[PDB]
Formats: structure tokens, sequence, C-alpha cells
């Protein structure tokens, strides 16, 4: 069996120009490890960016699933 | 913007657990 948090989910990241980028990942991934893959897809570094889900900033150490980030969940991207 | 296969190349490089097929 593949347990909860280790199936592919596709998270939608939304920038300040209304562009969407889809990142395939696992619910068990930390926000930090999510940012690492995101950054390679969008041409930045994790330390240059902030992610928010519906108003609140996501902390690097905490998992996507703990923030209730699921397949097709939208996140808002900001650059420092 | 990327397939599971391509995403996994990135994950593997970063030492993360792979996304199941």
């Amino acid at each position: 069996l593949v347990p909860r948090g280790s199936h592919m989910i596709e998270v939608v990241v939304n920038d300040r120009l209304g562009k969407k980028v889809r990142v395939k990942c696992l619910g068990e991934d930390s926000v930090g490890d999510f940012k690492k893959v995101l950054s390679l897809q969008i041409g930045t570094q994790p330390n240059k960016i902030v992610l928010q889900k519906g108003g609140s900033v996501l902390k690097d150490h905490i998992s996507l699933e703990d923030y209730e980030v699921h397949d097709q969940t939208n996140l808002e991207l900001y650059y420092l | 913007s990327l397939s599971i296969e391509e995403t996994n190349e990135l994950r593997a490089s970063l030492g993360l657990k792979l996304i199941p097929p």
C-alpha cells in the first residue's frame, strides 16, 4: 500500500501577475521541500519567496497536508 | 508545467522521496 500523504497531488501556485504554475508533489512534503521544487520550475531560490494559503503564510517546517494543501489547492506566491 | 517523470528527476536530485507511478 501507498499510505496517506504519499500519493501525487498537484498544487496550483498563483503569482502577482495571475500566472498559474502547477507543482506535482506529496502531501507529506514540507513547505520547505515544496519550495525547492517550485523554485526549480519557476527560476528562483526558496529564500526569495513566500507562500500563502487563503491569507496565511506557510511555514517551511510544516507539511503540506498539515496545512490542508490537497490536489488542486491554490497557493499565493510572493517574492521578497 | 512538468510530468511526474520530470518532477521525479528533480525530486531524486534533491534527495526527496519519489512520487509513485
